[PDB]
DNA sequence: GCATCCGTGAGTCGAGGG
DNA sequence: TATAATGGGAGCTGTCACGGATGC
RNA sequence: CCCUCGA
């Protein structure tokens, strides 16, 4: 799964391999699709989302 | 910095430390005009020692001197930089007494005078570069070719 | 303190490209005012400069063609955006301005972390490089999309943030 | 009087000309020369001497008339006809109207 | 240190 | 990003030399009214007005694109300064 | 709508009058209601008793004082920019000792500011607040020596500027040293001066081994008290002649003179309690029968030796303990500056007694009131504890009046205040709120008084507790100091109670702040309420126990920045304080007695009381506050309505039916939205502007003066040269803009002409003049115009003319004109919103209603908050508020959830089920079944573990609804959000930080006099400051020409900036920059220091940057 | 796919400790004296604290706030000091031509003093990445030549060789050894960390160093 | 010429008098009714230059 | 060679008010 | 322009680190 | 400059 570190390494490797112009284009693409998919994802915070484990 | 998860390159710290080691104290004056205990720059004493060795004279014995960042800042050659940093009164009295000249080597000095800094596009390395199109270049070439 | 400068509240600019920032119309009109006068004289909007300045003085005297003239003025040019405090050099960055309605400056998301800028009410200052030399320095050296890695570490500085990460991970 | 150190950061300088004012005076001198070029050299020079755009001061009709070697009535008539041609050209092109504030 | 104390002493000399 | 910025940084031994070249060339283009341009009429940078496409007024855009065409010569001590000025005034009146 | 309240804790006592810390303090200080013979020796009476009598006519003595009526009412003082004050008369009598002649008269000493009914002051027309100070209480303290372990420092501290701090130390050589005014000398000498003998000191202090021997010096006991006194005077005053009466006077003034040295009444009390002695006066010693008599020193040294030896019953002191820190309220500070001005008046009185006719002298001839007036004026204008009142909303003023500062005159200096002063002490419990405090440099230095806390007569903060005898909780409540509190075991307010008896065998309590589990038999006292732990603002945060203290701080603070809205509403989730906050702020209007309402108007409400009398209450309408927010009272009753005592007659600003209304209740969906709520940004529905939610009224004041000059008078006139009728359209006959006109930037508010300065016309001006044949007019246009970015409707004009009744202005000014402009502000992009839980954000996007996420029934949400703010900020109160707000949205009700006592999760779940029945059974009766998108969402939530598999769609939807989540459809698509989303009602406020005030830009403008650099400030049309760090930034980019532009062409290169502007308007490139002017200023200011600064070339030959103009 | 879990794992928001305060127990707290209280808050923010728990936590919250406030000013003072020492340092030439260098170690002594063990990857990167080799290095059949700018792959290969025991320390050109006057040369400085390539002559390296050291000054706890 | 250096040194009384365009003999600033510089004062136009351009 | 007093420092921008 | 008149009066405190001279 | 308030 893509997360902070893997996306950071993607940006660095894209810089090294394809130049800062293409890396800026990739940054904007990741921005667009990330925002879009975060919207429809269903991410929210309800009080029941802080799950007290019984183990406690 | 590592403890707080801050990734920072060694070479910056090395720049700073290099400036902290910038000075030396004379252990023996040799054949020079220097005095025992006189503090000066390592570069200056090395140039003086190469001049005395090239003259067949006795070189100056010196000792490395580690001073903190503030003291190394205040002890710099530029009196403009030091006076604008702090202890302005002390800097200015000693500089006026010594009749000191600021060569405008660093950034602060040229910033005060409002000049173009000696860095980046202001670097003498890149700032004298010329640009010409091939038409004008060939016309100037013919002008040189006729004479 | 300095001329050809302004400031305002910042607002997230998700639609912006990395090299762009949203500049309010009135701010841009004031910051670029001499260029706008000269362009108004180049076209038929005013006979001379003084008439154009007296025309821009009162807000009710401002018509629609002056905004198109201002758009022509700012074409290809960049402004400097700066957020206080300025801890490293990325506290100032260069952006092609996009004229927007409203009074807020629009900031691209990926540069926020560099500026340490969020949207709980931060404000930013705008500066206009004047000479061809200043604008060339800003566009080549100080452009946002030309500074993608940290000069302190070398790791990517403009990179996906929490909102972007949340979607791609999902 | 009161102290500037209780303050002076709010106190502007009304003495030196603003860049807008200096640019306005520059364009004014340039446009006056543009309109004076539409006259002959003698009548333009008479206007400049009589309004003081040469040595800084205004010469009388006797001084300008003895400069060009002519009667004071003649030099006053030259000034009048130059002013008249200027008024005609200005009514035509409407270039110098904006500078009148 | 204090100029008026010093002048008062000098005055108290005579 | 500026178009082809990576190739431009490849051209020079220091990025600041690129900046100086671009700014000087843009000043040349401003001074001589873009009559010295090495760009063919189809290579001219354009701007979309309300009416239609016109020339790009930005001389630095022009300068960078010209630089990319390989048709500009840059370096130090290419020609005396006043000689360059006078020859450019000769070929392209101001 | 129905208000359901939760909580099982019944508060025994209500909140005390929240402004009493101001009102009662100043009332005690003035004693204006007390007949003079009954006045106590406290207050300004005390200052009179200290100053007078004045001796060496020979004697001028004080009889009594009186305060007269104010010359002008409060509103009129605000109007004419006067001070609300009362004249102070003092009856004095001059007595000649020899003659016996007695001439008595009442002399006028000037005025004194009167405190308003709400606890503020009116100074020069501006409302101001005197903030209480916190400081180390006077007394005798003992602290550990940081350098020497096992050794201790004794410290005798009087009131501020009431005498020096004295230190007693045991030196390494054994002798006990005293330090006053930074002078170390053996204490034995002073002990001899006090009249002590080696016998008495040996019998008193001998019980401590090896210590009293450092006190034994034979050379000191070899001289009588007079010789030792002159010795001490030679030690303390080098060079000063050691005369006998001079030494007696000096030492008496240093120790025994009450007119000079004064421990507090609190200082005396603490000294008596610590040292176990009794003080006759408030000094350290006395002058009795020609000799000095000891009060404090010997018990202090005894306690010091005892603490050093380790003998029991002697302990070190916590100087941050709230038993050793007291509060100087407004009355005490005003009385201090009053004493100062009175002492200056006394110096003037003696000076006037030396000079002039000795036989003929009256009190009026001796007293010059001016220095006292000046002292009081300096206090109420330029003191650090005298602050511009915050009237943004009523809670702003209330909190401002309840503030406590550690800075100020005699207080701490910043950056010398470490962690200890800013820490919250265990004794802060119940007294000083632990959350309400500023972020940044002022943290822990500015604090707030707790809700139930009170300041006693000695100045200590006391908190209430309930008596518990044998496990029975009484209704007897006792207010304690921290010193008293540390003596008891005090149970928590949530302790289970059946009737008045403790029902738990294990009880949570505190012993000296330490938490401990304890039997009911052990419980001495019990807390009154959780409310007593926090301030007023912190008590307004529901679900506070679910919020991390930092975001709690943020919401608590930001509540005072809430703008009063035209349609402002009280929160649907309240804490129960919202009514008392309105009542105690004097925001709204209430019925004085029972009666019937006779008349109702947007202006006045006339009420007939049970007495038959007819009282008419006028309503403050659209008044401009200190921060420009609108203050207007709206009538809330109708004609003929029967009202009882305390019922609401009219609603004040930011008040809804007597409930505090700082914002709007909006429908909220917690979800990201295409990056527009990225990093705390907020997205709002355009509907909010359609129904005028978050719309506020703001009034701005503009002011102009016409004055007499040497070149002729300024005058306000409609005749303005070179201006059309279009520009003069809305000006009336006199040159003042008409009421009701709309003004835009550049419009003239007041026309004014001023005679031109003496003008030598440049030759271009003369030629152009002769060309257009027009005489240059004598005057020029100085009219007051609307600044950039401002404007609105003119609601008021005030004109004050010289030569007119009741109007006398400053010397030289002919008249003053004030124009009031009101504007209606809709919520716009860049404005600041916040909730009570610390969630703050700027409005980044306003969506059309069709773009908003919406409920299946077609109801769109109002604002979209990004959930990413919640986890790291750890403030869950907003979540629970949202859940309960959804419930109250569909049940049509509001809730009162007291802090730590509020609604629990199961009760919110019950209410949410009741709401789900309304939200869904309505649909199922309307003839509609489950939607397909709802089924898809239910499958996703079934995968998410939110609903139980196998249940019907209605059961799973109810399961989600009980978790607070609903199905949401994207307005642009119609496709649902893949997951269920938390949606509910939330209380959000519009903060005072609005982009309309903050947007500014400048091309060129005014420059400073000496620096020739752009001015600062938006009002002056200033430029942004490019500081040291921005220069560092440009240097690090290596952008030399941009930097040089910042340093020359845009700031202080006159030639450069003029050439740049001209080149740009010509269409050319900007020219090479010149030398910045402030560097020439540096060269010249260095020359005035006798320092030659030379700019040289590479050949070391001078270069002149002044271009020859400075050389002869 | 719990929201808190997703956000914490992805790196969008949150860390295990804030999540623990939300779901688990709030934890232990400090007295004003830095001393720790014996009994911790057993409650979460989900469950709600008692007024005594809340008041106890207020100590640490206020202490941290005052810490941050008093910290910003000292960090800024330090940054300005650094800017003042280093500001004259610029890249003024390509190579000063010194034979001197430093040796970055890949191993550090164990605290047990038992043996030497491999340094942490991030630290090796911070000391090696973007530098220039002062000597030839032959490891794992790879030639890293003198004068070579070490890329990140070069650093990782050097780490592999260290793990294989082929190299214990790396010779490298450094500003400490640069003989350039008034500044630093291109080879001794190495990469421009922003562009992942050799540094351009004229780069104001001292200001960059001062800002790099200063900026995370307010994070130092 | 171009400035390449900046020097600072002590100023001799003769150097100070060489700078000076006149001695200020009076502690006067401006006349109370005319608001113009007093003769031989701190603001004297005879010493420090004219108040108005070329007048 | 070791204590003690004296001078100098102690983040930025922005707003508002007096 | 003349009785004689002859040594002032505000004080004010909860920081810390460094250099430097000053005093056992 | 002081206070307060933003970042
Ligand atoms: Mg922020
Ligand atoms: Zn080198």
């Amino acid at each position: 799964p893509q997360e902070k570190n893997s996306l950071k390494d993607l940006v660095y490797q894209a810089f090294l391999r394809l130049g800062m112009e293409k890396t800026a284009r990739l940054l904007d693409a990741l921005k667009y699709y990330g925002f879009t998919f975060s919207t429809t994802s269903g991410i929210t915070i309800g009080i029941d989302d802080a799950v007290i484990p019984e183990e406690k | 910095y590592r403890a707080q998860g801050v990734k920072l390159h060694d070479k910056h710290i090395e720049i700073v430390v290099r400036q902290m080691m910038k000075y030396v104290e004379v252990t023996d004056p040799g054949d020079s005009r220097l005095l025992e205990g006189q503090v000066l720059e390592k570069w200056d004493v090395e140039a003086l020692n190469e001049r005395l060795i090239a003259e067949g004279k006795t070189p100056v014995a010196w000792k490395p001197l580690l001073m903190g960042v503030t003291k190394s800042a205040l002890s710099t050659k530029s009196w403009l930089s030091a006076a604008s940093f702090q202890n302005t009164t002390h800097v200015l009295t000693e500089a006026a007494i010594a009749g000191k000249k600021d060569e405008l080597i660093g950034l602060k000095e040229n910033v005060i005078l409002g000049r173009l800094i000696p860095a980046g596009t202001g670097s003498d390395f890149v700032r004298f570069t010329q640009v010409v199109d091939q038409k004008t270049l060939k016309a100037i070439e013919e002008a040189r070719k006729e004479a | 303190r300095v001329d050809y400068s302004g400031r305002s509240v910042i607002v997230v600019g998700p639609q912006l490209k990395l090299h762009q920032c949203g500049l309010p119309k009135r701010m841009a009109l004031e910051l670029f005012k001499p260029f706008l006068l000269k362009k108004m004289e180049e076209k038929g909007i005013a006979p001379n400069v003084k008439a154009a300045r007296r025309m821009l003085e009162r807000q009710r005297d401002i018509k629609d063609e002056v905004w198109d003239a201002l758009e022509e003025v700012i074409h290809g040019k960049v402004v400097l955006l700066n957020r206080a405090p300025t801890l490293h050099r990325l506290g100032i960055q260069a952006f092609q301005p996009v004229l927007v309605e409203g009074q807020s400056i629009q900031l691209h998301p990926l540069v926020c972390e560099a500026f340490n800028a969020d949207f709980d009410g931060d404000q930013m200052a705008v500066h206009v490089p004047l000479s061809s030399f200043a604008q060339a320095e800003a566009r080549i050296q100080m452009l946002s999309a030309h500074n993608l890695l940290s000069p302190a570490s070398g790791e990517p500085l403009a990179k996906p943030s929490r909102d972007i990460i949340l979607g791609l991970y999902y | 009087p009161v102290s500037l150190e209780t303050y002076g950061d709010f106190i502007p300088d009304e003495h030196l000309p603003s860049p807008v004012d200096a640019a306005t005076q520059s364009l004014l001198s340039e446009e006056l020369e543009k309109a004076l070029s539409k006259l002959s050299e003698r009548e333009a020079m008479v206007l400049k001497l009589r309004k003081g755009l040469i040595d800084g001061r205004e010469h009388t009709l006797e001084e300008v008339g003895a400069f060009f070697g002519v009667t004071r009535e003649r030099i006053r008539q030259i000034e009048n006809k130059a002013l008249r041609k200027l008024k005609y050209h200005e009514s035509r092109t409407r270039k110098l109207r904006d500078f009148l504030d | 240190s204090d100029p008026v104390r010093q002048y008062l002493h000098e005055i108290g000399q005579v | 990003a500026e178009p082809g910025i990576d190739k431009l940084f490849g051209m020079v031994d220091s990025k600041y030399r690129l900046t100086v070249v671009v700014a000087k060339r843009a000043q040349q283009l401003l001074r001589h009214g873009f009559k010295n341009t090495v760009l063919e009429p189809e290579e001219r940078p354009k701007m979309q007005t309300l009416e239609g496409l016109f020339d790009d007024p930005n001389a630095v855009t022009w300068a960078m694109k010209e630089l990319l065409t390989g048709r500009l010569v840059f370096g130090e001590n290419l020609v005396p300064e006043d000689r360059l000025q006078k020859e450019m005034e000769r070929l392209y009146p101001v | 709508m129905e208000i359901k309240r939760f909580g099982r804790i019944r508060e025994v006592i209500p909140l005390p009058p929240l402004t009493e810390i101001q009102v009662e303090s100043y009332r005690r200080a003035l004693q204006a209601d007390v007949p003079p013979e009954k006045r106590e020796n406290v207050g300004i009476q005390a200052a009179f008793r200290e100053t007078f009598p004045i001796e060496e006519g020979l004697v001028l003595d004080f009889l009594e004082y009186r305060l007269g009526e104010p010359p002008f009412p409060q509103d009129e003082c605000r109007e004419k920019d006067l001070t609300y004050q009362a004249p102070l008369y003092a009856r004095l009598q001059l007595i000649h000792k020899d003659t016996g002649l007695i001439k008595e008269d009442e002399v006028f000493l000037g005025h004194i500011p009167l405190m308003t009914e709400d606890g503020s002051f009116i100074i020069n027309g501006a409302d101001r607040v005197i903030v209480s100070q916190i400081h180390r209480s006077p007394g005798v303290y003992f602290t550990p020596d940081p350098a020497r372990p096992g050794r201790y420092i004794a410290s005798i501290i009087p009131l501020p500027k009431r005498g020096p701090w004295i230190d007693l130390e045991v030196e390494p050589n054994g002798v006990v040293s005293m330090k006053v005014n930074k002078r170390k000398f053996p204490l034995v000498l002073l002990l001899r001066v006090l009249g002590y003998d080696q016998e008495t000191l040996a019998r008193e202090l001998g019980a401590y081994g090896e210590l009293v021997q450092g006190l034994m010096d034979e050379s000191v006991f070899a001289m009588r008290p007079e010789e030792a006194l002159i010795r001490l005077f030679t030690l303390l005053r080098p060079g000063d002649p050691p005369k006998r009466d001079k030494a007696v006077a000096y030492v008496y003034g240093l120790i025994a003179d009450p007119r000079r040295y004064d421990l507090g009444e609190a200082g005396r009390y603490k000294a008596e309690e610590k040292l176990g002695i009794r003080l006759s006066g408030r000094t350290l010693a006395r002058f009795e029968d020609g000799e000095f008599k000891d009060e404090v020193f010997l018990p202090t040294l005894r306690y010091l030796f005892a603490l050093t030896a380790g003998v029991p019953g002697h302990e070190v002191d916590d100087i941050d303990h709230l038993g050793n820190r007291r509060i100087r309220t407004v009355g005490e500070l005003m009385t201090d500056q009053f004493r100062v001005g009175l002492a200056r008046l006394a110096r003037g009185v003696r000076e006037r007694m030396l000079m002039g006719s000795e036989d003929s002298l009256t009190p009026a001839k001796l007293v010059n009131s001016r220095p006292l007036e000046a002292a009081i004026r300096e206090f109420f204008s330029r003191s650090q504890l005298s602050q511009f009142k915050d009237e943004t909303n009523p809670l702003s003023s209330l909190r401002h009046k309840r503030r406590i500062s550690a800075l100020g005159p005699g207080g701490l200096t910043r950056e010398r205040a470490g962690f200890d002063v800013r820490d919250v002490h265990r004794t802060h419990y119940g007294r000083i709120c632990p959350v309400e405090t500023p972020e940044g440099a002022n943290i822990g230095l500015i604090t707030s008084l707790a809700a139930y806390a009170r300041v006693d007569e000695l100045g200590f903060i006391r908190t209430p507790y309930r008596r518990v005898v044998g496990g029975v909780v009484t209704d007897e409540v006792v207010y304690m100091t921290a010193t008293e509190e540390d003596r008891y075991t005090i149970a928590q307010a949530n302790t289970p109670l059946e009737g008045n008896r403790i029902a738990a065998e294990r009880v949570v309590a505190r012993r000296k702040g330490e938490p401990v589990i304890v039997s009911p038999e052990e419980v001495e006292f019990m807390d009154v309420s959780p409310k007593q732990v926090f301030s007023v603002n912190t008590n307004l945060i529901p679900f506070l126990e679910h919020d991390d203290a930092n975001r709690a701080l943020m919401g608590s603070n930001m509540q005072t920045q809430a703008v009063p809205l035209i349609r402002a509403q009280a929160p649907v989730v309240m804490t129960g304080l919202e009514e008392r906050v309105v009542r105690d702020s004097l925001a709204a209007l209430y019925a004085e007695e029972d009666g019937e309402v006779a008349k109702v108007d947007g202006n006045r409400i006339v009420v007939r009381y049970e007495d038959g009398r007819l009282v008419e209450y006028p309503l403050r309408r659209f008044y401009r506050s200190n921060q420009g927010t609108a203050l207007d009272q709206r009538p809330r009753v109708v004609v003929g309505q029967r009202v009882r005592k305390g019922d609401l007659l009219a609603d004040g600003p930011a008040s809804e039916n007597g409930f505090l209304a700082l914002g709007q209740n909006v429908l909220v969906a917690i979800m990201p939205f295409d990056g527009y709520n990225f990093e705390d940004a907020i997205v709002i529905s355009e509907e909010l502007l359609k129904r005028d939610f978050y719309t506020s009224i703001h009034i701005e004041r503009y002011e102009i003066e016409a004055r007499d000059t040497k070149l002729g008078p300024e005058r306000i006139t409609r005749d303005i040269p070179h201006l059309s009728e279009a520009a003069l359209r809305d000006l009336d006959e006199e040159g003042v803009v008409r009421i009701g006109a709309e003004v835009k930037p550049g419009d003239i508010l007041v026309g004014r002409t001023s005679f031109k300065g003496e003008s030598e016309p440049t030759p271009e001006e003369r030629l152009l003049r002769s060309i257009f044949g027009e005489k240059a007019r004598d005057v020029k246009d100085t009219s007051l115009r609307v600044p950039p970015g401002e404007g609105g409707i003119v609601v008021r004009t005030v004109r004050l003319r010289r030569g007119d009744p009741g109007v006398e202005l400053k010397p030289g000014v002919r008249e003053v004109v004030r124009v009031y402009v009101a504007q209606k502000r809709k919520l716009q992009v860049g404005d600041k919103l916040a909730n009570r839980h610390g969630n703050k954000g700027v409005v980044a996007k306003i969506l059309p209603v069709e773009d908003m996420p919406h409920l299946p029934d077609g109801t769109p949400v109002d604002v979209i908050l990004n959930p990413l703010g919640v986890p790291s900020r750890m403030n869950l109160g907003q979540i629970l508020e949202t859940h309960l707000g959804l419930a109250g949205y569909f049940l049509g009700q509001r809730y009162i959830s007291p802090i730590f006592d509020g609604a629990k999760e199961p009760e919110i779940k019950e209410l949410l089920a009741q709401a789900f029945e309304v939200y869904f059974g309505k649909r199922k009766g309307e003839g509609f079944g489950v939607d397909k998108r709802e089924v898809e969402v239910l499958r996703r939530a079934e995968k998410l573990g939110l609903v139980t598999p196998g249940k019907t769609p209605e059961e799973q939807l109810k399961e989600l609804f009980l978790q607070g989540k609903v199905v949401l459809y994207d307005g642009r698509t119609g496709e649902p959000i893949e997951g269920p989303i938390v949606v509910g009602q939330m209380f959000i406020m519009k903060l005072y930080h609005m982009v309309e005030d903050k947007m500014h830009a400048r091309s060129t403008g005014p420059y400073s006099l000496i620096t020739q650099q752009p001015l600062g400030g938006k009002a002056q049309f200033g430029g942004q400051r490019f500081g040291e760090m921005e220069v560092w930034a440009l240097e690090a980019y290596g952008a030399a020409h941009t930097l040089q532009e910042m340093l020359t062409l845009k700031s202080d290169d006159i030639e450069g900036r003029n050439a740049a502007y001209e080149a740009i308007i010509k269409g050319e490139d900007v020219p090479e920059p010149s030398v910045p002017e402030s560097f020439r200023v540096l060269v010249k200011e260095l020359q005035a220091l006798a320092l030659d600064v030379q700019t040289l070339d590479e050949k070391d030959n001078p270069v002149d940057i002044f271009e020859g103009l400075a050389s002869k | 796919f719990n929201p808190l879990y997703v956000m914490a794992q992805s790196g969008a928001r949150g860390n295990p400790q804030q999540i623990r305060q939300l779901c688990g127990l709030r934890g232990l707290m400090q007295k004003p004296s830095g001393e720790t209280f014996e009994v911790p808050v057993r409650s979460s923010f989900r469950e709600g604290l008692t007024v005594l728990e809340y008041f106890i936590s207020s100590h640490g919250a206020r202490k941290g706030g005052a810490d941050t406030a008093l910290r910003t000013a000292d960090s800024g003072y330090l940054t300005r000091k650094l800017v003042d020492v280093t500001h004259e340092i610029v890249v003024r030439e390509a190579d000063c031509g010194t034979t001197n260098y430093i040796s970055v170690p890949l191993f550090q002594p164990d605290e047990v003093t038992r043996s030497l063990r491999l340094r942490k990857r991030a630290d090796i990167e911070a000391g090696l990445y973007g530098r220039v080799l002062a000597r030839e290095v032959e490891v794992l059949g790879v030639r890293l030549e003198e004068g070579r700018y070490l890329s990140m792959d070069d650093v990782h290969l050097l780490i592999k060789a260290a793990e294989a025991g082929e190299i214990q320390e790396v010779p490298v050109r450094s500003p400490l050894t640069c003989q350039t006057r008034y500044g630093v040369c291109q080879k001794c400085y190495g990469y421009d960390l922003s562009m992942a390539r050799p540094v351009s002559i004229g780069e104001a390296v001292g200001i960059v160093a001062a800002q790099s050291i200063g900026e995370p000054g307010t994070q130092l706890t | 010429k171009e400035v390449r250096k900046v020097r600072i040194a002590l100023a001799s009384p003769e150097k100070i008098r060489s700078w000076s365009y006149g001695e200020v003999e009076k502690p006067e600033t401006i006349n109370y009714r005319t608001l113009k510089p007093e003769r031989d004062g701190l603001f004297d136009e005879r010493i420090f230059g004219p108040i108005k351009d070329y007048e």
